[PDB]
């Protein structure tokens, strides 16, 4: 079984800026045949894997020139010369010498930009969820940078931890920012004994404020 | 084109039987190998099974052995997994991928199994009225993963962000908002279409000024 | 990949 070390986990880079990943392998991917049956792939969001390399270096149809593979034995990596937004994703290496096939764990690249603080949207429970015992306050933090933000709730300006759910996006590739949605979920019962309910954003800094009474 | 297109994934219980299949078109599907590769939520990547073109020889990960058959039908241009005895260890999703350039190439869009003891639950669908205005769509209750969102049945997808599935007590909830011009709305109507395939259930929800 | 070859 040949283990495929793939190296940094999750790389951070800027728009027009070299990006460089390692992998290596357990055991030499030179073949008998003389052929190294070394392979890279990405997997952008929302898409199905794609083969970028092949044979340590040599590059699938399309692929631009700024996608360089090289290496040999155990030891391999991918370069890109010249980073642009469409490059984020998910890349895998992963080896065909030796059964079974065996894949990288993955890079997550990301692209790096100025930080960009979310458009915030805030909405009370419809009608209809309130109607079946439920009452979830929806909170939508848009297009911000980096992923990393906070959100905090609070009820009538108390900060309520509990029934809290979030949950983010990939990178844009349009912007390069993020976005997520967090979700505090109550009972009717609870929801209606409260007037004011706020969620606030910040990575840090006074947060972005969006605000509703009952 | 090159297109690969699996499906018959959804819920199973452990022990149980389930399935999949890959219907292969854009070449010649009798001259190439094919494999099952799978992907978990840690986004690992696991070699399944393969199998050659003429279907003569089948391959298996220490894993699936004794478990799963492979197998294909030329004339039919279809890629199957027959998975028996069912592990939870084996939800994931699971990509059809041709085996070309002594590498696999083509990678098909993935169906995805789940192995619980949980039953099936349609979502429920609430809508999420407020220069630009956002709405939005909560999508709350269903199991098992994935359903499907658009908007103006695909109609607008400029504005949309859709936020993946969070799980809690075999239940998933997910959201989705979508950004329009405000002088646009609510004169253009905007609805939100959810489809969840284990269900067999689709719902749309317009959503109105409150 | 190995095993195709
Ligand atoms: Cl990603
Ligand atoms: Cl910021
Ligand atoms: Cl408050
Ligand atoms: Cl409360
Ligand atoms: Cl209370
Ligand atoms: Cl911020
Ligand atoms: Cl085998
Ligand atoms: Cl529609
Ligand atoms: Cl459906
Ligand atoms: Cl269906
Ligand atoms: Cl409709
Ligand atoms: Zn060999
Ligand atoms: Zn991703
Ligand atoms: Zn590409
Ligand atoms: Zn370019
Ligand atoms: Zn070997
Ligand atoms: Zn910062
Ligand atoms: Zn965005
Ligand atoms: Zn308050
Ligand atoms: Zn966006
Ligand atoms: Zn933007
Ligand atoms: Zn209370
Ligand atoms: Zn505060
Ligand atoms: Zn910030
Ligand atoms: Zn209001
Ligand atoms: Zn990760
Ligand atoms: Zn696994
Ligand atoms: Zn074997
Ligand atoms: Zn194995
Ligand atoms: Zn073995
Ligand atoms: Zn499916
Ligand atoms: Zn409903
Ligand atoms: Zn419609
Ligand atoms: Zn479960
Ligand atoms: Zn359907
Ligand atoms: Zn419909
Ligand atoms: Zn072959």
């Amino acid at each position: 079984y040949v283990v495929m070390t793939q190296t940094p986990l999750t790389l951070s880079v800027t728009i027009g800026q070299p990006a460089s990943i390692s992998c290596k392998s357990s055991q030499s991917l030179l073949d008998s045949d003389g052929k190294t049956y070394l392979n890279w792939l990405l997997q952008r969001p929302g898409q199905s894997p794609k083969r970028l390399i092949y044979l340590v270096s040599k590059l699938d149809s399309g692929v631009p020139d700024r996608f360089t593979g090289s290496g040999s034995g155990t030891d391999f990596t991918l370069k890109i010369s010249r980073i642009e937004a469409e490059d984020l994703g998910l890349y895998y290496c992963w080896q065909g010498t030796h059964f079974p096939r065996t894949f990288g764990g993955g890079t997550k690249l990301e692209i790096k930009r100025a930080d960009a603080a979310p458009t915030v949207s805030i909405f009370p429970p419809s009608s209809e969820q309130l109607t079946s015992g439920g009452a979830s306050v929806v909170c939508f933090l848009n297009n911000f940078y980096p992923k990393d933000i906070n959100v905090k709730w609070k009820i009538d300006g108390s900060e309520r931890q509990n029934g809290v759910l979030n949950s983010w996006t990939d990178q844009d590739s349009k912007d390069s920012t993020y976005s997520m949605s967090s979700t505090l979920t109550l009972t009717k019962d609870e929801y209606e004994r409260h007037n004011s309910y706020t969620c606030e954003a910040t990575h840090k800094t006074s947060p972005i404020v969006k605000s509703f009474n009952r | 084109e090159v297109k690969l297109v699996e499906s018959g994934g959804g819920l199973v219980k452990p022990g149980a039987s389930l399935k999949l299949s890959c219907a292969a078109s854009g070449f010649t599907f009798s001259n190439y190998g094919m494999s099952w590769v799978r992907q978990n939520s840690d986004k690992r990547l696991e070699w399944v099974a393969s199998i050659r073109s003429g279907g003569g020889r089948t391959y298996y990960s220490d894993n699936v052995k004794g478990r799963f058959t492979i197998s294909r039908e030329n004339a039919k241009n279809t890629l199957y997994l027959q998975m028996s005895s069912l592990k939870s260890e084996d939800t994931a999703l699971y990509y059809c991928v041709r085996y070309d350039s002594g590498s696999s190439d083509y990678w098909g869009q993935g169906t995805t199994v789940t192995v619980s003891s949980a039953k099936t639950t349609p979502p429920s669908v609430y809508p999420l009225a407020p220069s630009m205005v956002t709405l939005g769509c909560l999508v709350k209750g269903y199991f098992p993963e994935p359903v499907t969102v658009t908007w103006n049945s695909g109609s607008l997808s400029s504005g949309v962000h859709t936020f993946p599935a969070v799980l809690q007590s075999d239940l998933y909830t997910l959201s989705s908002s979508v950004t329009v011009p405000s002088s646009t709305w609510p004169s253009e109507t905007v609805t939100c279409n959810v489809a969840h395939p284990a269900s067999s259930t689709k719902v749309d929800k317009k959503i109105v000024p409150r | 990949d190995a095993e195709f070859r």
